[PDB]
């Protein structure tokens, strides 16, 4: 499935 | 250069608390999610908790829920782990790590997942009901039972101390060839025990003095033990 | 949780060898697999992500492949600084790690020298008896060590320690301690350590009789 983005940007 | 510098570990009894800190430099700390991960010899590497870049969301591994809190202060560039209600099984090296897009940086879309890249140097957390105790130092004395060919073995058994570490030298550091000081084992009592041995010519036993020098700084125990043959 | 397993747990290799480490998952993880390297007393270092992408600055002798449940890490030509432990990690659902594969220095088979030590009178006077068996400078690391007291196998009342691989001759050593109460010790005669290792042409038993001292 994957783990969600925890950073300020998607880069 | 990305840098994560940790502090706060130590030795405590169960039920007590510790707070770990992780200070970041070399990157824009407030842009990144952060993690705590822990490591033990038996259980290996275990993820502990994650926190969003701005602290707006966070979650935990099941075994620490209700006891550990992850937090951060983006004005001090610091990540924290508040560890309450500590248990013996929380004993580990604790690492902070920076969240990382686990995909090509220029890719954007549904097939993305996140992991973590740079780790701090680690801080040791030891949780035990044992209390500080210096070692007994017993001889491992050379005999026909510890000879093979023209080599004899002799040593010292440094038994029932807490916490780590102990240091052992031989003949005040003049004897190093053939010395093996073994990693300590943790006994079911919660105390450690260590052996330090040296192999020497069997012909030397009659005339050469062998003394192991043991220092256990936490208990202020310092012992010189002369080991003679049986 | 998704369970990760690596194989083998220890791998012996020489400088210049091609080395491959495998990692399996308990269910499909897509390509969300990362690899880390760790040396003693140091933090893990990020090597590879999405199974096959090298982190910037990692040497190109490293590479990775795989999808689904089966992944590999390959070092095309092992360098002296590549002896280390390598961990796989899935990041498809939370984060779980394999148990690690240690890459050790390969050398020729070396038999242990075997030594036994009776308990000291100082320890006996305090009420306990520790017997120590030493295996010195052997290779490979796997060795069979058994404690026998008047021919009864002892299980659960000994502990062992193994050194790191020696910097000079690439061998291991092993220390095992059998502990009894003084009372139990004085009820038996023959204390023996028996060692089996492929470098020895027979099992080696070192023993003493209580009171032989």
């Amino acid at each position: 499935d994957g783990n969600p983005d925890p950073n300020a940007n998607p880069n | 250069q990305v840098q994560l510098v940790e502090s706060g570990g130590g030795v405590v009894q169960p039920g007590r608390s510790l707070r770990l800190s992780c200070e970041a430099s070399g990157f824009t700390f407030s842009n990144f999610g952060m993690h705590w991960v822990r490591q033990t010899p038996v259980k290996g590497l275990e993820w502990v908790a994650i926190i969003w870049f701005d602290g707006s969301y966070k979650y935990y591994t099941d075994s620490v829920k209700g006891r550990f809190t992850i937090s951060r202060d983006n004005s001090k560039n610091t990540l924290y782990l508040q560890m309450n209600s500590l248990r013996a099984e929380d004993t580990a090296v604790y690492y902070c790590a920076r969240a990382r897009k686990g995909q090509r940086s220029d890719y954007y879309g549904s097939e993305t997942s996140y992991t973590f890249d740079n780790w701090g140097q680690g801080t040791l957390v030891t949780v035990s009901s044992a209390s500080t105790k210096g070692p007994s130092v017993f001889p491992l004395a050379p005999s026909s039972k510890s000879t093979s060919g023209g080599t004899a073995a002799l040593g010292c058994l440094v038994k029932d101390y807490f916490p780590e570490p102990v240091t052992v030298s031989w003949n005040s550091g003049a004897l190093t060839s053939g010395v093996h000081t073994f990693p300590a084992v943790l006994q079911s009592s919660g105390l450690y025990s260590l052996s330090s041995v040296v192999t020497v010519p069997s012909s030397s036993l009659g005339t050469q003095t062998y003394i192991c020098n043991v220092n256990h700084k936490p208990s202020n125990t310092k012992v010189d033990k002369k080991v003679e043959p049986k | 949780d998704i369970q990760m397993t690596q194989s083998p747990s220890t791998l012996s290799a020489s400088v210049g060898d091609r080395v491959t480490i495998t990692c399996r998952a308990s269910q499909s993880i897509n390509g969300w697999l990362a690899w880390y390297q760790q040396k003693p007393g140091k933090a893990p270092k990020f090597l590879i992500y999405k199974a096959s992408i090298l982190e910037s600055g990692i040497p190109s002798r490293f590479s990775g492949s795989g999808s689904g449940t089966e992944f590999t890490l390959t070092i095309s030509s092992l360098q002296p600084d590549d002896f280390a432990t390598y961990y796989c990690q899935q990041y498809s659902s939370y984060w779980t790690f394999g148990q690690g594969t240690k890459v050790e220095i390969k050398r020729t088979v070396a038999a242990p020298s075997v030594f036994i030590f009776p308990p000291s009178d100082e320890q006996l006077k305090s009420g306990t008896a520790s017997v120590v068996c030493l295996l010195n400078n052997f290779y490979p690391r796997e060795a069979k060590v058994q404690w026998k007291v008047d021919n009864a196998l002892q299980s659960g009342n000994s502990q062992e320690s193994v050194t790191e691989q020696d910097s000079k001759d690439s061998t291991y050593s092993l220390s095992s301690t059998l502990t009894l109460s003084k009372a139990d010790y004085e009820k038996h005669k023959v204390y023996a350590c028996e060692v089996t290792h492929q470098g020895l042409s027979s099992p080696v038993t070192k023993s003493f009789n209580r009171g032989e001292c």
